[PDB]
RNA sequence: AGGACACUGUUAUAGUUAACUAUGAGAAAUCUUUAAUUCUAUGGAAUUAUAUAAAUUAAAUUUAUAUAAUGAAUCUAUUGUAUAACUAGUGGGCACAUGAUUGUAAGAAUGAUGUGCAAAAAGGGAUGAACCUUAUGAAACAUUAAAUAUUCUAAAUAGUAGAUAUUAUACCAUAAAUAUGAUGAAUACAUGUAUUAUUGUAUAAAAUGGAAGAAGAUUACUACUUUUAUGAGAUGUUUCUAA
């Protein structure tokens, strides 16, 4: 069965992934990291909502998972399946190890306790330093109420301690909120599909005409 | 990583980004004489020649010259003491060792001063290094300095 | 204080010069120390605890 | 220093006013002045503060800056009581914050002195973690605290409620009343 | 043995400075072993026409 | 170390006409880059005149060697420095502070820099090889350090305020995720609802009769300042013994 969660909850110095110094790895267990409507373009959801860390610790792989059903869920159930985009940020690139001890030793190929003891990979986790972003929520003017609980029910299952909190910033893009409505009036951001592109004065001149219909 | 003749050497002979290729004609231009400075710098671009890879980048001085090497004699560090080295080398892993140019023209010009007073009856006024001491006074004018006033300020979050 | 006044009526700062020496004095006990706090110690000639010496004020 | 068992009148923290100037080279004689009052308890360590504080503002090394000259402040009291208002920024385990007070003492140097006794309680921190931005006198009708406007009424009167005794002796007689 | 310790490199550099570092001294040029043959037997024929 | 995704290895999703544009995650055996530190070398000899060669050049033309003369040039410390001859013990080590590799972890195993115990006195941590002050012959008098001042026990129950829980140890002799109270504390909003700082209780279970050192303490507990005093081969003053 699998060991408990306090064997491995500190950070070592070195990473240790895998590459082909470190072949024989098993598979993983989570495989969406992206839930809900993520077809919705820059001017449907507005509000971004984020879960700030504040500890040095090892999050498992397995329990990334469990912590994305429970506030997909929960949003599913109020907000509807058409009101919200979430998204996990981190990837699982370290690899754990164990000297696995047994019961029938004390001949050749099987030596007891010290002798020859580096370790065998079992599973991975992902490395989480201080004041980092672990997930987030965008929707509308709506259902800002719903995902601070919805994100509350998530928290439970990571060790440590976090804290959600509303950001300032307009979406998913890397713009606050009083840098979009100056370039917006302007008319220097251009509609790509997901968030937007800054347009500048750096190219020819003829390729500033042509950029300038995609305009918004 | 055994104890051979090139041992751990990834990033010291590993010829830098954007400068691969034969060395030019300015090195073989330069001459040696016996009682020069010399330091040691290897170019990782012929085999016939590099001496051991803890002399990379020490002085020396130049006491004899053949067909094909020049001589330095340097000082190892061996467990009590302070030892003596003698190595033949090529021409393309050296350099003129500066640092005594700043010296030298001070002897020629002292030199001159020594003649100039020669034909006086003065004493002599040489050159030596300068030195410092404490601070020196100086005069400032308040009438077109204003003094600016300090204060602390509030904390603001960055978001 | 002449010379301040004289600058005092143009409106000028006349800053002075520095003193021309210290004074130096041993106060914690040097038993366990480091080789190098151990040398600068002893070119100071300050062996004995609770001393004093004077010395010079320069960039070094 | 007569009744009390500590100077609550001058207490260690004082005021200085101080200026300074960076050390001329040849690139820029004759460079910029600057100048401010910190409150501390000689002129060597408002020289620590105060060469910190220009650190931040301004990219000035303390290693290349010269003093120039520090003058103390002193108030010619009266004795009435007056009002003030501190605001300032305190260091915790947390982070920074920034809080503001409103006292009641006869002069700014010993309304200082009274925000280092409520902040041992309340704040529980060492007395150079507070930085002090300015103190001011109140006037009337800016009284933001009940406290301050309870004791401003005038015509006062409450008694007291008497516990000390009046004899430094090891024993007396019983029926001698301390009064 | 009882699996002992291998070896460390503690105090070494202790007991180098006990009596100082010595620094040999190189001596007059052209005298140190390997200078080059005929440029020797030059500098003999010269001082022998001198003196 | 920090930095970057431009080369090598890796990873989630949306767009435009395989190619370009975005928002995200990364490296013991990756690098367009790159500090603090560690280390090597110079800070006195050079110029002029004359001569020698069997080397060297198209060549008095260079490379070398002599003899004569012309000199004290960075701050601090050190009255000696340098050289030989003869000979013993030891080659099972451990601990503290800083930083690492294997291991779930260990008073576990193995390396790196400094200082100790071994082989080191007195005073303090109730008691302890390594923690904190601290250099050494026999004594007397005054001043402090480390640490303490209800009583055992030498030395002021000398001040502002809070804590209701049989509270109170630098190394040091354990406590968490989590759930809720209280301030004449602060900011936003409508006397109260939201956060932030400080703080209390629950969570908290063992083998003979028990350990804040103990009696006992709510003004002998906790937080922050200024004075007074006690207290070490330490440090001062005087007498005496050792090449
Ligand atoms: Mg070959
Ligand atoms: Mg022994
Ligand atoms: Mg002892
Ligand atoms: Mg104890
Ligand atoms: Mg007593
Ligand atoms: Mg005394
Ligand atoms: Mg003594
Ligand atoms: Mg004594």
């Amino acid at each position: 069965a699998r060991r408990p969660g306090r064997c491995y909850r500190y950070l070592s110095k070195k990473a240790y992934h895998k590459s082909r110094f470190c072949k024989s790895v098993p598979d993983l267990k989570i495989k969406i990291w992206d839930s809900g409507r993520r077809k919705a373009e820059v001017l449907d959801f507005p509000i971004c909502i984020n879960l700030i860390s504040h500890a040095r610790e090892n999050i498992s792989e397995q329990a990334l998972d469990a912590a994305r059903i429970a506030a997909h869920h929960y949003m599913v159930k109020t907000a509807g399946r058409d009101n919200f985009h979430l998204r996990v940020n981190v990837y699982p690139f370290h690899v754990l190890r164990i000297n696995k001890m047994l019961s029938c030793a004390g001949a050749d190929r099987l030596q007891t306790g010290m002798r020859q003891s580096f370790g065998k990979p079992e599973g991975r986790v992902a490395r989480i330093f201080f004041d980092q972003i672990v997930m987030s929520i965008r929707t509308k003017k709506g259902n800002e109420a719903a995902a601070m609980e919805a994100l509350r029910r998530s928290r439970h299952k990571f060790p440590g301690k976090y804290e959600v909190q509303v950001s300032s910033k307009f979406g998913f893009t890397g713009l606050y909120t009083e840098e979009f409505n100056k370039l917006r009036e302007e008319g220097c951001l251009l509609a790509n599909g997901n968030t937007v592109a800054v347009l500048k004065q750096k190219g020819p001149i003829s390729q500033y005409m042509k950029k300038l219909e995609k305009q918004l | 990583s055994a104890g051979g003749y090139r041992r751990k050497t990834r990033q010291l002979l590993k010829q830098p980004f954007r400068k691969h290729g034969t060395p030019g004609l300015s090195v073989y231009l330069a001459t040696y004489r016996i009682g020069d400075y010399v330091t040691i710098s290897i170019n990782p671009s012929i085999h016939k020649g590099m001496p051991f890879k803890y002399y990379h980048g020490r002085t020396g001085r130049v006491f004899t010259v053949n067909p094909k090497s020049v001589g330095v004699v340097l000082h190892k560090k061996v467990n009590g003491r302070l030892s003596v080295k003698t190595i033949f080398v090529r021409v393309e892993h050296l350099k003129k060792y500066k640092g005594r140019d700043a010296f030298l023209e001070r002897v020629n010009k002292n030199n001159e001063i020594l003649k100039e007073a020669r034909e006086k009856g003065i004493k002599l006024e040489y050159i030596r290094q300068k030195e410092e001491g404490p601070r020196e006074e100086f005069i400032l004018n308040l009438d077109e300095n204003k003094p600016v006033k300090v204060g602390y300020e509030p904390f603001i979050k960055v978001y | 204080e002449k010379t301040k006044s004289d600058y005092k009526s143009k409106n000028m700062l006349y800053i002075p010069k520095e003193p021309n020496f210290l004074v130096v004095v041993k106060i914690k006990s040097s038993i366990g120390a480091a080789p190098r706090q151990r040398s600068i110690l002893k070119l100071l000639r300050l062996n004995k605890t609770n001393s004093a010496v004077l010395v010079k004020n320069n960039k070094s | 220093m007569d009744f009390a068992k500590r100077n609550y009148t001058v207490p260690p923290f004082k005021e200085y006013k101080l200026s300074a100037c960076l050390t001329p080279t040849s690139k820029n004689p004759q460079p910029q002045i600057y100048e401010s009052t910190i409150y501390a308890q000689n002129h060597v360590f408002a020289r620590s503060k105060f060469f910190k504080l220009l650190n931040d503002k301004y990219k000035l090394k303390p290693s290349k800056l010269v003093l120039l000259g520090a003058e103390e402040i002193k108030e010619q009291v009266t004795g009435e009581v007056k009002n003030y208002g501190i605001s300032f920024v305190f260091r915790c385990k947390k982070g920074l914050q920034n809080s503001y007070r409103e006292f009641r003492a006869i002069s700014r140097v010993s309304a200082l002195d009274f925000l280092f006794r409520e902040a041992a309680i309340r704040i529980r921190c060492k007395r150079n973690d507070i930085f002090v931005i300015d103190i001011k006198e109140l006037e009337d009708e800016e009284i933001k605290t009940g406290k301050v406007a309870e004791f401003n009424q005038p015509d006062l009167k409450f008694p007291v409620f008497g516990k000390y005794a009046n004899t430094r002796d090891l024993y007396v007689p019983v029926n001698t009343n301390l009064s | 043995m009882a699996k002992k310790k291998n070896g460390t490199l503690a105090n070494k550099n202790y007991k180098d400075h006990r009596n100082g570092i010595k620094r040999q001294k190189i001596g007059k040029l052209l005298e140190l072993p390997g200078v080059n043959q005929k440029f020797l037997r030059n500098m003999k024929y010269a001082r022998e026409g001198l003196k």
